[PDB]
């Protein structure tokens, strides 16, 4: 009925998220393009 | 042929000829076949390794 009542901003409610293991660590990647995932990783160790 | 008809008698009459029919109507086919988009991932036989 005749009420013209206007409307503020709304809330947003996030309730929590905060990775800071894709942001600090993990900050390469890198596509796929084959079936396998080749990772390796030389044994240094000289005399 | 003609046979022989004398020349005293009307003789018959042919009948004249003709009257064959048929139908051959419907016909069909369809290969229907799938690309498999999970198969792309593997090596094909070919593209060299």
């Amino acid at each position: 009925m005749y009420t013209t009542a206007q409307l503020l901003a709304a809330n947003e409610q996030k309730f929590k998220f905060d990775p800071l293991f894709l942001r600090l660590f993990f900050r390469e990647s890198y596509p796929f393009t084959t079936e396998k995932v080749y990772l390796s990783q030389i044994p240094g160790l000289v005399n | 042929m003609a046979l022989y008809v004398s020349p005293i008698v009307s003789g018959e009459v042919i009948r004249s000829r003709g009257g064959s029919t048929s139908e051959f109507t419907p016909g069909y086919v369809k290969p229907k076949h799938e690309v498999n988009p999970q198969m792309t991932l593997r090596r094909l036989p070919d593209e060299d390794p």
